[PDB]
């Protein structure tokens, strides 16, 4: 395509597992002379942080935003979402951050300050292909 | 998204401001303060009709202090900044809609009719001291039906910074309808009268004309539906400063029936025929009288668009 | 996003003088005079 | 695919450059008898407006709202 050699893009439905740890996705094996590419795009999301399960394509469980006292309240308002990915030795390491209104989250924890770090309340589509 | 996009917010909305005030709560409120900044006891009825001077720190006693938990950044500095920046909407939404002090609720930007009263009250020493001085001359923010305007008291230069020394009670402060002190901004649309054996403004009968307005400048003044119109004709001595016949000796409402190019046209036919001729019997009973045509929305709303106060034969 | 990320947020007596008028014997049927005449 | 003839979708990672100007991406050359298609989908974002640099696939710089 326009002088560059490419492989067909392939797609996977991904969610983070609970615990706010980064998501490990294996990079596709590229033909000789091509290098790995990756892209994550937003499918479903809320501000629930850790109080959610988006792992089903057919329905979304959203239990609201973590309050400072640990209890589950309503869904706070949202300000930004960052999708970050890095390829390291045949593994794409995926990190995420959901920005919500401050003064709601506890001072410490997975969901703290103004950020829901690697939340379960997020479904992203992972595309992989190879190019030179 | 286009430029008409607008959203709710946390800074000029509810749920932030709490039941608190950085001022002193007492049993002589607000009349003690009104006297303390110089309002005469002879005119204390205006204590609840006009706010404390927006130029002083006392005005901002009504809000939660800017350092307490959850307060919006509201100070006399932030007020003046938004004022001179022309951000009149943020003033209405952040300060005016949430003043709610001095036991009065209908705080608004003064109308043109209300600035006229404020100038008279200031000259007669019926206000607070800082405002008895402020409303003598200057350029003042006004608001009529959701529309902002700047009125001039004393004919000050056009580059004078806009002043909003105080907000007033929407209904409590009584306006003065005569145009003497506060001179407004009336709009005169560029229009062509076709004349010939058509338009006619001469004594002895009915006055008829056929004008022609431009579409691009109708949409600038909120006229895109070019049939949502109505017309008024005035007879009398126009105002020496703005040219409008504010209190005409003869007023007449008529409806048009016109339908051409990159502009649209509208007629006008006075009913002076088959009734009292008196339009010409009063228009030409005094040589200083003039005839003026005004365009409004169908129910009389909208930016008032005025033609020149014509002499006989559209001169 | 790093931990410096911060956003806006939505969150961080009253019976005068009519109580006093009734307390010194003004009847509720004529409480309109409470603001017309001072305490003794 | 379902009666329509298609080429494989190919992807580029894009961010806007300074100036608030629209971003120009050259359209792929389509084979004889086919026409160009395009779709943009959201990856990362914040409310910083111009006060940000998202050009790195691995991290996002967001300095807040003007």
């Amino acid at each position: 395509s326009d002088g560059k050699t490419k492989t067909p893009v392939v797609s996977t439905y991904e969610t983070f597992q609970d615990g706010g740890r980064a998501k490990t996705i294996n990079a596709i094996e590229c033909p000789t002379g091509l290098n790995n590419r990756f892209a994550a795009v937003v499918s479903s999301f809320s501000t629930a942080g850790q109080n959610a399960n988006f792992s089903s394509e057919s329905a979304k469980d959203s239990q609201g935003t973590t309050q400072k006292d640990g209890s589950k309240g309503p869904h706070a308002l949202l300000s930004g979402i960052s999708l970050n990915w890095t390829l390291t030795n045949k593994v794409w390491d995926v990190t995420a951050s959901i920005g919500i209104e401050s003064g709601i989250l506890p001072t410490s924890g997975i969901d703290s300050g103004s950020l829901l770090r690697n939340p379960k309340s997020l479904s992203f589509i992972a595309f992989q292909w190879c190019e030179n | 998204f286009n430029d008409n996009y607008s959203s709710t917010s946390t800074v000029y909305a509810t749920s932030n401001e709490a039941t608190d005030s950085r001022g002193s709560e007492h049993l002589r409120y607000p009349y003690l303060e009104c006297i303390k900044i110089g309002m005469s006891r002879d005119y204390l009825e205006n204590c609840v009709k006009v706010s404390f001077p927006t130029s002083q720190d006392m005005f901002y006693d009504a809000y939660p202090s800017t350092e307490s938990d959850g307060a919006k950044t509201r100070t006399k500095e932030d007020f003046s900044a938004r004022l001179l920046a022309g951000d009149y909407d943020s003033l209405q939404k952040l300060y005016i809609d949430f003043y709610l002090a001095q036991t009065t609720f209908d705080w608004e930007i003064p109308t043109r009719d209300q600035i006229e009263t404020l100038v008279n009250y200031a000259n007669e020493g019926k206000l607070s001291t800082a405002l008895n001085q402020e409303y003598i001359t200057g350029r003042f923010l006004t608001k009529e039906n959701g529309r902002y305007d700047i009125v001039n008291v004393g004919g000050v230069p056009d580059n004078t910074p806009v002043k909003l020394p105080a907000i007033v009670s929407k209904r409590g402060l009584m306006g003065t309808t005569s145009v003497v002190n506060a001179i407004p901004n009336e709009i005169y649309p560029h229009i062509k009268v076709y004349e010939g054996t058509l338009s006619r403004l001469k004594p002895g009968g009915a006055m008829i004309a056929v004008l022609e307005y431009d579409v691009n400048e109708l949409s600038k003044h909120g006229y895109t539906n070019l049939w949502d119109v109505q017309f008024k004709v005035l007879v009398g001595v126009p105002h020496a400063e703005t040219g409008v016949i504010y209190d005409p000796v003869y007023e007449e409402t008529v409806k048009p029936y016109q339908p051409l190019t990159g502009k649209k046209l509208y007629n006008v036919s006075t009913n002076d025929m088959h009734n009292g001729y008196k339009w010409s019997n009063t228009m030409f009973s005094n040589s200083n009288y003039k005839t003026q045509i005004l365009l409004t929305k169908g129910d009389g709303s909208g930016v008032k668009l005025y033609s020149k106060a014509y002499s006989e034969n559209f001169k």
